[PDB]
């Protein structure tokens, strides 16, 4: 979720899985950026869905 | 006629027109700032 997203961030000690699974999390986020600002969504079409 | 062209011409039908894009700027509307509990302080008037 978003939270234990902040508890593997902010060691600075974590396995190679957790390093793997902050990486999805940012690649995720990542690509809702593009999918938002390529069809553009000025957030109340957005958060409404 | 004779070599098999058409004597009456053909329909010459008409193109579509290129249409004009529209956009529009949705608006949001949140919350405003409400006024947090306040505290007593020790200094007086001009000082705070």
């Amino acid at each position: 979720t978003f939270d234990d997203f902040m508890i593997i961030a902010a060691n600075r000690d974590r396995s190679e899985n957790e390093t793997s699974n902050m990486v999805a999390f940012c690649q995720v986020l990542g690509q809702l950026s593009l999918i938002v600002r390529n069809i553009g969504l000025s957030e109340n079409e957005l958060t409404l869905l | 006629t004779i070599d098999g062209q058409p004597l009456s011409l053909s329909l010459y039908a008409t193109p579509a027109d290129p249409s004009m894009l529209l956009s529009a700027a949705i608006t949001a509307s949140q919350g405003g700032g409400d006024l947090p509990h306040a505290v007593m302080p020790m200094y007086r008037f001009p000082v705070i």
